[PDB]
């Protein structure tokens, strides 16, 4: 046997200072003679300044480390699927532990540039307004911010659960959030029945600021294996502010200098490398495709902040919440003006881009007028007409919880008329109408959508627009 | 048989070096035992624990008491077991302070008592509770707006001189009196008198049979309002572990307890962060709130008053511990000063529990409708304050008029509110509760005066008000 | 020459030793190249930049890749010189990194083709060139507002508004349509995707044949965002000393580059200071960007994108490279709060070339023409926003006639994305659109629709798509 065996001296906040390993190599992996994991970062002059991953209570001086050379790897493969593990592997519900031998190392190269693709392939998110307002590719990194109890993880439950009839994986990666909390989203997802895809890893709050930090990449190393099989994968986070709360809390312990904020310098390095290795991948390395949907939290939509002013440079796409319109009655709050998406149109369908083309507009002018017309007193009534289609619109814009809505029954409602056909009791008629209407196209005209299924496309107007007429006839009014 | 001797001392916090590989472990009580050898000398019986270990057979201590007497050379003894509390049913009825040693004068606790160190990991994941249900207070606000789930976890943000404590002690009467279980209450960073006027008055009452007390106040030293929170968790822990009684959850001011690390973290050599609160913030608050929690064994209904200073939610310490609570209310010191109690924000204040699957689709409704009445008066400030009254719309007119109505209607008198006015309390039924904020919202009762729907309970109380008082 | 020694590494910095006598200056050029010992290595390939000497034979160096792999004890070559970048007509076309390293996959550069050193001072005052000439780009608003000294620095500063990316692919094309000199585009910092677009955009269009261009992977270690840039500015500065043939460049952002280099000089810096910025954040960005200077032998022109976080102009890292542009557009909001894009704010993009003597007056009345009737809007908006009423209180009568239909006549439609909205359009030169703005400034086609006047190419495709859509 050949080894290189250190001496611990420090042991404090879960950070350990380790004296010799003439061999030591960075980042590699140690145990600490307890049957605890360690990881080594910042490799001074003369000693180590060693991670621990997990409990250190075990731990004091005089203690010695075993040299592995073993680069932070976690197991990934197939058996995965449908489990709930740590990021290390080892699954936290019992059902015994991980099987597939398969491993890659966590910190790992991007693929590279000239091996990407333009993303020309619709996601079907399901919830009417990101899907009309906001697209999203299939290799896109799409950004969700907002202020707490917003909405952001039921749009993250919505997103995971509607892939129900795709070639999806869906990993669910939850940095800092509550256990019972989890075990909750977990049931959750059980009932709806999207546990024959997902892979969930956790990271609670008892857990060491170590595996807060390192989850993420955990997640996205188990999605990489899968993303060079061929497939398309889904990766959703939570809390990458207390990712960067965690990795500062780390950086201070290891007597880094402190940045901005007390942030340390390589936030940004870190965070690149976060996001960075997801993309669409060209027939020279497989036909894969992956997707993020980050996740940071802000206090009343406050984007002054560091991390967010951070993170928002990076991602392909801003997702706004606010609670002041959540309260306001537009339960998925996605204010429509700040919100953008660097790969519109081509990640709509050939439908939608000919119905929603004029919907953001709409809107944007309701908006428009409505600012001038915060108080409703003396007003030009020519200029009317349009505030009230804008505010027999916006209402279309809204679904409850739990409720996915396919992009063919969404693209009639949506449809650049069914935004100005009759709308006669508008205030009140239309949530009522829409349902009504899928059950009237699902009994009486499925061929319509039928049509729209099988060809991306609209059909002739006319031939849906006798359907219109004998649902307008048909459905009581109000 | 380990020995050691002090060597730096720096105000509360104290060095020991001991010999060579016999160190104790972390979170080990070290106690000091001296009896003084001159005139120029004090008695000292203290208790330490372990905090870090710096190199060269060094160990960087905390005590639990004022540090005063120390003399470099002094002695130490290490016990080897980290700081025990006795644990079991006979603490029912007594109080303790952090360091497990009764106060309440009744003798002590017999020395061979069954007990059980304080620090331990979280539990795991195949026993955690996954089933949703409401426990009611009475309050017509949290009983509507944001349901208090069993189980769960409650928090009470508010400010200082706003009501946490009134509405702590209104829900003790609420609920303790009536549950049949365990209870548990463990003040901790509180008004020190309060101690007398909660223990005397449990006494009373007759609740103080089947309750557990723990007392860490204010003027106790770092230590003891870091440890004391821990103690009576363990306390509370014994019992959703071992006898599987549902078991009762009380913390009066849980920031103090994160806040005492901001003091200690300095002279451990720790820089800090933006605020002054130490980096390891997120760590030690994730690992004490994971340890409330419901298992398979048992249910914790834990009610937590976290502090915020400065009137401050962009502060680290509730900034980051929201994430913890499944059902909370923030209590605005706007609407306390402008003469609404308890001053419950009805906007801000968000829950889990609200569900139309669970309180039913009208009660979503009801709530749904005064959420929007009250976000348009919230946002139409700026237009009243500005330019006048009547410039708006004929819609907004009554919307304003409305939503006057209730948010005085939201208000009410409580038992506890009997000592500050002679005005008695009042119990309210969550059906009722519904049905008149319905009532008010048809607008059956615009024609009452605004100002009229202060200070009631249901919607009779209001009524005959109106009818008392001769407009 | 001898070889080196690594003592101790953090994050991407990394230290290195040397014997006395072969000690390298600042800015020489590291190369480590390693083979694995045994099974607890892996192989490791990477270079490093010198940035101070400590005194005891040691220097302080950086990274330019991972770090994950480096070991101490490793042997460290001396190159001597600073990094060098092949040069000639052998680059065109090609696709480079931070090193050199073709990545264009083709094939691997000639061993000895010209390679030249990144680093040396910038050309002197003693024959820097003063002659303006202006260029037509071809955009009425760019043309109009503020047109683009060609020779000097053109710089689209849009406070990191949402529009840059798509002007600058517009610009390129349009550009070097216009006139076919060689063309240079670098990226500090780039979203990869965003990267491969342009890349096969230029091979599709045919313009790749005769450009250069260098990406910088977001992802690589900061050492690569902080030294990219020069690489761009070496290969300009080449092909405008060797041949005289006059170069055009483009730069993505600036900001990151400043970023990216202040996260590396804070944390191997002195001190921090501004915001927690750079010391030397002035000096390091003057030196880039003061070599990208019109000489006496040729002429380069720079396009520059620079993010501005927040909004907030006040930001150091932009505040200080206002005096190294000669024209500023403003971008901000860029109207995007309207359905408007990418226009440059009406008023408050400023240039050098608003001059009567340097423009020639027969714009310059136009310009002021056009500046007069649309400047008075938003001057009188926040009244006419309270004054919105039919009434006539405000003279504000053909200002509110004018002012939106006519920025409406601000957008261009002849080679935008129509992947990304679909609308077809045909180039104009101001030359001729001096024409239409004659006929807009007298109002002949007041009379037509506002949405007629928007997102239309030329004067009569406005009279025509306005006679054709719903006359
Ligand atoms: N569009 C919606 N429709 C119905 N209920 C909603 C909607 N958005 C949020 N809710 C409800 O409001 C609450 C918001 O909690 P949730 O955790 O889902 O939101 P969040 O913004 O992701 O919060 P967190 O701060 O925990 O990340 C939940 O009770 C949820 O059921
Ligand atoms: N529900 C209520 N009904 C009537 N008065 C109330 C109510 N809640 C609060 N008050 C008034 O506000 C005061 C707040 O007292 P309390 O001791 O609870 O303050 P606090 O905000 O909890 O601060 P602290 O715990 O720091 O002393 C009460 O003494 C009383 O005058
Ligand atoms: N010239 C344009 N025409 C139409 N839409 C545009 C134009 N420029 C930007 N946009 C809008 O913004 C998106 C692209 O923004 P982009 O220029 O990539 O932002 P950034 O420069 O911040 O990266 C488009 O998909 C569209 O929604
Ligand atoms: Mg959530
Ligand atoms: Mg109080
Ligand atoms: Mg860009």
């Amino acid at each position: 046997q050949v080894s290189d065996v250190g001496t611990v001296i420090q042991v404090g906040d879960g950070i350990a200072r380790a004296h010799g390993l003439d061999n030591v190599m960075s980042g590699e992996l140690v145990e600490f003679a307890n049957g605890v994991m360690g990881m080594a970062l910042n490799l001074e002059e003369n000693n180590v300044g060693i991670v621990i991953l997990g409990p250190y209570t075990g731990i004091k001086e005089g203690d010695e480390v075993r040299r592995t050379g073993r680069i932070m790897e976690v197991p990934v493969g197939e058996a995965l699927i449908g489990r709930v593990v740590n990021p290390l592997g080892q699954p936290v519900d019992g059902l015994g532990p991980v099987e597939t031998t398969e491993t890659r190392p966590i910190e790992s190269p991007a693929p590279g540039v000239m091996d990407r693709r333009s993303v020309h392939e619709p996601l079907q998110t399901g919830i009417k307004a990101i899907d009309a307002l906001v697209p999203i590719g299939r290799g896109q990194r799409e950004l969700i911010i907002g202020d707490r109890q917003t909405g952001k993880t039921s749009v993250a439950i919505d997103t995971i659960i509607n892939q129900k009839d795709q070639n999806m994986i869906s990993i669910y990666v939850a940095i800092g959030q509550k256990e019972s909390t989890v075990r909750t989203v977990v049931e959750t997802l059980r009932k709806h029945g999207a546990l024959d895809y997902t892979i969930v890893v956790t990271a609670s709050a008892s857990q060491p600021a170590p595996l807060l930090f390192l989850a993420p990449y955990a997640g996205v190393a188990m999605g990489e294996y899968f993303m060079y099989k061929g497939k398309h994968v889904l990766v959703v986070y939570d809390d990458l502010s207390k990712q960067a709360a965690a990795y500062r809390e780390l950086s201070l312990l290891l007597r880094r200098p402190p940045g901005r904020e007390a942030y340390p310098g390589d936030i940004f390095y870190l965070h690149s490398r976060l996001l960075e290795r997801a993309a669409k991948l060209s027939d020279a390395k497989g036909g894969g495709s992956l997707t993020a949907l980050p996740f940071v939290e802000t206090q009343a939509g406050d984007i002054s902040a560091y991390i967010p002013t951070n993170v928002i440079s990076i991602t392909d796409g801003q997702i706004f919440l606010q609670s002041d319109l959540f309260f306001s009655g537009v339960r998925p709050a996605i204010n429509a003006g700040l919100s953008v998406s660097r790969v519109g149109g081509a990640a709509q369908i050939k439908a939608m881009k000919k119905v929603a083309g004029t919907l953001r507009l709409d809107l944007a002018a309701y908006r428009e007028l409505e600012a001038f017309a915060q108080f409703g007193s003396d007003l030009d009534k020519a200029t009317q007409a349009k505030l009230a289609r804008g505010a027999r619109t916006v209402e279309v814009l809204k679904q409850d919880l739990h409720q996915p809505i396919p992009v063919e029954k969404q693209v009639l409602i949506i449809y650049a008329l069914t935004r100005g056909f009759l709308d006669d009791i508008p205030v009140e008629d239309v949530r009522r109408f829409e349902k009504e209407f899928y059950l009237f196209l699902d009994q009486n005209g499925q061929h319509l959508l039928e049509h729209i299924r099988t060809t991306k496309d609209l059909p002739n107007e006319d031939d849906l627009n006798k359907a219109i007429e004998a649902f307008k006839k048909t459905f009581v009014v109000s | 048989m380990t020995r050691g001797r002090v060597i730096q001392v720096m105000g509360p916090v104290v060095d020991v070096k001991f010999e060579n590989g016999h160190l104790p472990a972390i979170y080990n009580a070290l106690k000091i035992q001296h009896k003084a050898r001159n005139e120029n000398e004090v008695d000292i019986d203290l208790t330490l624990e372990v905090a870090l270990h710096l190199g060269d057979d060094t160990v960087r201590t905390i005590a639990m008491a004022s540090t005063d007497g120390l003399i470099r050379g002094m002695e130490v003894i290490d016990t080897g077991a980290p700081i025990s509390v006795p644990v079991g049913e006979v603490t029912l009825g007594r109080v303790f302070n952090v360091l497990g040693e009764p106060i309440d004068l009744e003798g002590d606790i017999p020395a061979d008592a069954r007990r059980d160190p304080i620090h331990r990991p979280a539990p795991k994941f195949e026993e955690l509770a996954t089933e949703v249900e409401i426990l009611e207070t009475g309050i017509k606000v949290v009983d509507l707006l944001a349901p208090y789930i069993k189980g769960g976890k409650i928090g009470l943000f508010g400010g200082a001189g706003v009501g946490k404590t009134v509405l702590i002690q209104e829900l003790i009467h609420n609920i303790a009196q009536e549950h049949g279980g365990i209870s548990v209450f463990a003040g901790v960073g509180e008004r020190t008198r309060e101690g007398n006027d909660l223990y005397h008055e449990m006494k009373d009452s007759g609740v103080i049979s089947k309750t557990a007390m723990v007392f860490g106040q204010m003027n106790e030293p770092p230590g003891a309002r870091m440890r004391v929170a821990l103690t009576g968790l363990t306390m509370a822990e014994y019992f959703r572990d071992e006898q599987g009684q549902d078991v009762l959850l009380f913390i009066d001011n849980i920031f103090r307890f994160t806040q005492a690390g901001s003091e200690v973290s300095a002279l451990l050599g720790r820089m800090p962060s933006a605020v002054g609160y130490q980096p390891t913030l997120a760590t030690e608050m994730g690992q004490l709130q994971e340890r409330i929690t419901s298992t398979a064994k048992g249910s914790i209904t834990s009610i937590q008053a976290i502090y915020v200073p400065a009137d401050d939610y962009t502060d680290p310490a509730p900034a980051t511990t929201f994430s913890h609570l499944d059902a909370t209310t923030n209590l605005e010191r706007k609407l306390a000063e402008m003469g609404i109690y308890p001053a419950v924000d009805p906007l801000a204040s968000t829950s889990r529990a609200l569900a139309p699957e669970i309180v039913g689709e009208e009660h979503y409704q009801v709530a749904r409708k005064v959420q929007q009445t009250l976000q348009r008066y919230k946002e139409l400030q700026d237009i009243i304050a500005i330019l006048g009254m009547d410039e708006l719309s004929d819609e907004d007119k009554l919307v304003v008029h409305r939503a006057r109505r209730i948010q005085f209607f939201l208000s009410q008198n409580f038992h506890v509110a009997e000592q500050f006015t002679g005005q008695p309390g009042s119990y309210v039924p969550v059906k009722e509760t519904v049905r008149g904020f319905k009532e008010i919202l048809e607008g059956k009762y615009d024609h009452l005066p605004e100002d009229a729907f202060r200070l009631v309970g249901r919607i009779e109380e209001v009524v005959e008000k109106a009818k008392a008082m001769g407009v």
